[PDB]
């Protein structure tokens, strides 16, 4: 019998909680609405930065995530500040639904 | 416009 080809993840939805410590998130976002956009076109709001062993990359996030949701709140038209404002006030346990088409 | 990015 024929061998077996291995299923390919093109691109993924997934939710991913962050712990908070004392220093934060342990990312940086990038974007907003009216913002030169992280990417293409897209005045989304996305991960820049993943600190290294910090909370984020614990949780699994990654650099060029697409950050949707905090909390099950949709940052979709944000502005930048309402983005750091709904993660500096996310509490301890930090839910994010992120879009990542990077596998 | 400038590119915004900020850490948290």
């Amino acid at each position: 019998n024929l061998l077996i080809e291995p299923a390919r993840i093109e691109e993924e939805e997934l939710t991913l909680t962050i712990l908070r410590q004392t220093g934060g998130l342990g990312i940086s976002i990038a974007g907003g609405k009216g913002s030169t956009p992280y990417k293409g076109d897209d005045e989304g709001i996305f991960i820049s930065r993943v600190s290294e062993e910090g909370p984020a990359a614990r949780a699994g996030v990654r650099v060029g995530d697409k950050l949707l949701e905090v909390n099950g709140v949709a940052l979709q038209g944000a502005e930048h500040h309402e983005a750091v404002e709904a993660l500096r006030g996310a509490g301890t346990a930090v839910q994010m639904r992120v879009w990542r088409e990077r596998m | 416009k400038h590119f915004r990015e900020t850490e948290v």
